[PDB]
């Protein structure tokens, strides 16, 4: 058909009106930059309201404490993939940054002295580990999450911020190297908007929907994602995703620990505890990648649960009731709601579910997006990212529990300071050419008349199944290259895609279909990625490849060793590139930034084993 | 009273069990964080 | 909850300018895309059991529950049972949607349906 074409004119766009695309639109809108915010949802509907714990800040307000122990805690767990500059900058503003917070209007919960209260989570110690748990996690009644989006997207409103619900954004407007921009749709009414600007912000989120089970939103697609690696851009170390072992089948609700701390068991076809044969001591409570490891194998031997034989089961029901309902209070609601089970008598389906992508978008602790270009970091002009869609990478190979609500606010203010620092509103925008964002354009008429053989539904099930059964938790060379094989072949069926609805009004069928193409996308950078990296590091451990193959070994002191040259070990980032017309992926490597920001304020902390 | 933890004296927190009581942030079974 | 009453958002209107198909895709769309996966499964079901069957009064109603409420955990604690709503919201859409989260009869609700239930016809 046609296209009508409007041209908008702005200092900054972010694409994102979660955590972090909330706090680098208003920061921006408040520094008195012309700002537009770009979401293809109404802000509050964004992932980050399903966020109903904490954020961690080492206030000290219940016990001594110093953000430099939380520094220490978020390099361990890293695993000496996450870059320690950036972890500086996080743990470092996050006290100010829970404060700005309470200031501007979030109702942190306090304690009986006036302090805002934190729990222990996480993992988090004092005293650089030697010194107990520390209680840095700060919280919003049971909406830390929601709160975040109304005060931030509220605030945003009253500094002028131009919002462009409902639009789905397409791809940036790059010209010569730098980011103009993003051409975008008008869900509503099917218009082409190209908004211009000197500063774009991709904050879009994850990519969990790439899996069969994942805890997000079905609207986490990978969009950003796929925006750069249509710009020829990389990815970054999409590999590394987090998994938990028991999400509801399908639904990807996670069951917690807590019903196996009481006594739950996971149960396969033959009525077997098969945890007792993979972790004779810790059984169920074992950790979480032992847990989805083993029903992982159960189900590939043929003792999987279900029609389909994909799942194993939780069950309870040899547990007292009335220690379900005490202790457990809601687990029955759950189970019922989604499942259809009684968990008194029937035990619920579960398998391990993708819950955090510590891969993304790579940029430095400014949130500049960065490429790689003859070996050498270089930031792309005019284009940062920030928040899960990003990759700093302040949560290398695991992101520790509460992180990721901070790493919204901290790298998103960072952002909105970056480009307040080197640019001033009202510079000059730089031009588009009159044909700029043709081709996205030309693909969603191709998607919106697509009459193929293979329908939006089918495609994506198979890709879902096929990152499921590969390039999930259990990872090992034959069955991730017969997964390569799959996902490439499931690139190819986009050629082949079937879709019903021609129309331009509220066209959830279009969008879907672009959504599963950028899906497509995602999947492939992280199932090659997985295929290459030979070695285990955080959520990424392989059965051929156990053990984590850093530049030297560090379980032995390091005198008297040789240092093994980058390309002979794999303590580096990932980057992944697609030939988008081909489906050939590209796999480049870039060093881990180990340095801090200020040797004498933050000490470099060396790997350890 | 209304919005403060008998036990804790938190105000404006989570309501019913602990959250963090097995480790991981749990809500009515469901976990949240971890 | 001092944020929301110290920082109220743009409030929601009924709309007047839609054709009952613009309404339908509109709040299909809204149902399917939710900030949690809880609302997505129960909504986007609830959705195609309903939005093309609906006259433009419960279309309204049905509007105002899933789109007014500036937090998706309010309307799942509303249908859940956990906690009440406000009379705004008492009317038999909202009935509808507590009776059907219940789920009497104990179905499976674990995935968003496909599409292609707007468009083909089952064989
Ligand atoms: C169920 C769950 C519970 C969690 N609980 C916690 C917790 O208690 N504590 C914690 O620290 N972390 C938690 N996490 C992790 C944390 O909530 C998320 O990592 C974080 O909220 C992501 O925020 P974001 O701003 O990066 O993206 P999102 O909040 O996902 O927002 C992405 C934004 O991008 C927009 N967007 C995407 N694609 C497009 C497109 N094509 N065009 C236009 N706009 C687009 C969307 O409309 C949306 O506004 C939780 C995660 C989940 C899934
Ligand atoms: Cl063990
Ligand atoms: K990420």
């Amino acid at each position: 058909a046609q296209y009508p074409v409007v041209d908008h004119e702005f200092d900054a766009v972010v694409v994102g009106a979660g955590g972090a695309g909330l706090r680098a639109a208003f920061g921006l809108s408040e520094a008195g930059f012309n700002t537009a915010c770009v979401t293809k949802l109404f802000p509050t509907r964004s992932h980050t309201v399903a966020a109903q714990g904490g954020i961690n800040a080492a206030l000290g307000n219940m016990e001594e404490d110093n953000w430099r122990w939380h520094f220490y805690d978020t390099v361990k767990g890293s695993d000496w993939l996450g870059d320690q500059d950036a972890i500086h900058y996080m743990t470092e503003q996050a006290p100010a940054a829970v404060v700005e917070l309470e200031n501007y209007g979030m109702p942190f919960s306090r304690t009986e002295d006036g302090k805002i209260y934190q729990r222990a989570f996480g993992g988090q110690s004092l005293k650089f580990g030697k010194g107990g748990q520390a209680h840095r996690c700060c919280c919003v009644a049971d909406r830390t999450g929601h709160s975040l989006l109304h005060t931030l997207y509220g605030r945003s409103l009253r500094y002028d911020t131009s919002y462009f619900v409902e639009y789905f954004a397409l791809d940036l407007l790059m010209e010569n190297g730098e980011c103009r921009g993003v051409i975008a749709l008008c869900i509503e009414d099917g218009s082409i908007h190209r908004i211009r600007a000197k500063n774009t912000v991709v904050a879009t989120g994850g990519y969990g929907r790439t899996y069969f089970s994942c805890t997000s939103a079905h609207t986490s697609t990978g969009d950003g994602t796929a925006m750069i690696t249509r710009a020829g851009l990389p990815c970054q170390d999409l590999e590394f995703v987090q998994f938990h072992p028991t999400g509801i089948y399908g639904a990807g609700c996670l069951i917690t620990e807590g019903c196996r701390g009481e006594g739950g068991i996971l149960i396969n076809s033959q009525g077997e505890r098969f945890m007792e044969r993979y972790a004779p001591v810790a059984k169920d409570l074992a950790s979480r990648d032992v847990v989805s490891r083993s029903m992982t194998l159960e189900i590939r031997e043929g003792r999987g649960c279900g029609p389909e034989k994909d799942h194993v089961y939780l069950q309870l029901h040899h547990l007292p009731p009335e220690q379900l309902a005490t202790r457990l209070p809601g687990i029955s609601e759950t189970a019922m709601i989604f499942a259809g089970v009684d968990v008194t008598k029937e035990p619920i389906p579960v398998l391990p579910t993708v819950h955090y992508n510590m891969g993304g978008i790579p940029t430095n602790y400014k949130g500049q997006v960065l490429r790689h270009v003859n070996g050498q970091d270089q930031i792309v002009p005019g284009l940062y990212a920030c928040g899960e869609a990003a990759c700093a990478s302040v949560h290398g190979a695991n992101r520790l529990g509460a992180n990721s609500l901070l790493d919204l606010v901290v790298f998103g203010r960072a952002c909105a300071l970056s480009i307040e620092e080197s640019c001033r509103p009202g510079d000059k925008v730089p031009p588009i050419k009159p044909n700029a964002g043709e081709e996205s354009v030309m693909n969603l008429d191709k998607l919106r008349f697509a009459d193929g053989s293979i329908r939006t539904s089918e495609l994506r099930l198979s890709m879902q199944k096929s990152m499921q059964n590969h390039a999930a938790v259990f990872r090992v060379g034959s069955v991730l290259q017969e997964g390569c094989g799959k996902i490439s072949k499931l690139y190819g069926d986009l050629k082949h895609l079937k879709t019903f609805d021609r129309g331009m009004v509220w066209n959830t069928d279009l969008v879907e279909t672009l959504e599963l193409q950028n899906l497509m996308l995602c999947a492939l950078q992280t199932i090659y990625g997985a295929e290459a990296r030979k070695e285990s590091r955080g959520a990424h451990a392989r059965e051929d490849y156990k053990v984590r193959i850093d530049e030297y070994d560090y379980s032995k002191p390091i005198q008297g060793q040789q240092k093994k040259p980058f390309e002979e070990h794999w303590r580096k980032h990932t980057l992944s590139y697609v030939d988008v017309g081909t489906g050939k992926v590209t796999l480049e490597y870039r060093p881990v930034i180990d340095k801090t920001l200020n040797e004498a304020d933050c000490a470099t902390v060396p790997p350890a084993i | 009273p209304d919005d403060v933890n008998p036990v804790t004296k938190e105000k404006g927190g989570p309501r019913g069990p602990e959250p963090t009581r097995y480790g991981d942030w749990e809500r009515k079974g469901r976990c949240i964080d971890f | 909850q001092k944020d929301m009453i110290e920082i109220p958002l743009p409030p929601w209107q009924e709309r007047t300018d839609e054709s009952i198909e613009t309404k339908r895709a509109r709040l299909l769309y809204e149902s399917r895309k939710r900030g949690m996966l809880e609302n997505c499964i129960l909504l986007s079901l609830f959705a195609k059991e309903h939005l093309q069957h609906m006259t433009e009064k419960q279309l309204n109603l049905y509007d105002r529950l899933i789109n007014e409420p500036s937090n998706d955990w309010d309307i799942y604690y509303w249908a859940t049972e956990a906690k009440p709503a406000p009379e705004i919201f008492e009317n038999e859409v909202m009935a509808l949607l507590r009776d059907f989260a219940k789920n009497k009869n104990k179905e499976q609700r674990l995935r968003a349906p496909d599409l292609e239930y707007l468009f083909e016809k089952p064989r």
